[PDB]
């Protein structure tokens, strides 16, 4: 059953997620406004959304027990490689299968396939991301499971350029054993059915969405006209 | 190569 250290990890991750994820979406009013008629009329708004989301993921990451005790260089490698994947994960909280959209509280901040295509992304790559969101939504994760999964995603010891892979793996294993034990102790059947295995498969799916995005980003931003519509932080994190 | 902003958000 769940130890005090495993309960403590969870408590920490919940607190971290709560302070970095406003389920009212009030800050979106400060983004460049959405335009749904440039042709990339949604790129300013969704670039802001991403950049805001990178900030938040970094605030969550810094709270993961042991992350701040890694070297700065390894912290930076882990965040650069995982940032899009944790954006994808955390977005699941607004995603709704009613319409296959991300519903952030109002018609202006509801994002569908079309909106994302007006940010420069092919329907072919957008489709796998919607399918991912559906599969993840179907898991019906407890908040505890959601946050642990975001954390396991960030402290992955296989990301290219990691120097202290063992230290990263020691963290991740503590999160992972916390997750397994939580599903077994607190998640009732049958929702718990192979739930750990399914969650870990989502991380593998996210590697694929990452790789595909990486190439598309490299194309979009290679164009100075598009890069100019991004933010400083997005350029720094995803590259120039 | 440098990550001034990401560094600052980690500090
Ligand atoms: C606060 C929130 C989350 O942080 C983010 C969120 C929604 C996330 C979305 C909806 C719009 C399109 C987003 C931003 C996707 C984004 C445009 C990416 C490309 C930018 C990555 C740096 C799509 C890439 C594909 C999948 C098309 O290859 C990923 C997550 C998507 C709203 C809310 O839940």
């Amino acid at each position: 059953k769940l130890s005090e250290e495993q309960q403590h990890i969870i408590a920490i991750l919940l607190d971290a997620h709560h302070k970095t994820y406003d389920p009212t979406y009030a800050d979106f009013r400060d983004f460049r406004p959405p335009v749904r008629m440039s042709p990339l009329s949604m790129l300013p708004h969704l670039a802001d959304l991403v950049s805001y989301s990178i900030q938040k993921v970094i605030g969550f990451a810094k709270m993961i027990p042991g992350f701040r005790d890694l070297t700065s260089d390894d912290q930076i490698v882990l965040l650069k490689s995982s940032a899009i994947e944790v954006i994808m994960l955390r977005s699941n909280q607004s995603f709704t299968m009613d319409d296959m959209s991300w519903d952030c509280g109002s018609q202006d901040y509801k994002y569908d396939v079309t909106d994302v295509s007006k940010a420069g992304h092919t329907l072919e790559l957008i489709e796998p991301l919607i399918k991912f969101q559906v599969g993840l939504k179907k898991l019906n994760l407890h908040e505890e499971e959601h946050v642990l999964l975001m954390a396991i995603c960030i402290v992955s010891p296989d990301r290219p350029g990691v120097q202290d892979a063992k230290l990263v793996e020691a963290i991740q294993d503590r999160l992972s054993n916390t997750l397994q034990t939580y599903i077994r102790c607190r998640h009732p059947p049958p929702g718990s059915h192979q739930l750990y295995a399914k969650m870990i498969q989502k991380l593998a799916d996210l590697r694929s969405l990452n790789e595909e995005h990486s190439k598309q980003y490299r194309s979009l931003s290679f164009q100075p006209e598009n890069s100019m519509k991004l933010t400083p932080l997005v350029l720094e994190v995803f590259g120039n | 190569k440098n990550h001034p902003m990401l560094m600052n958000l980690l500090k």
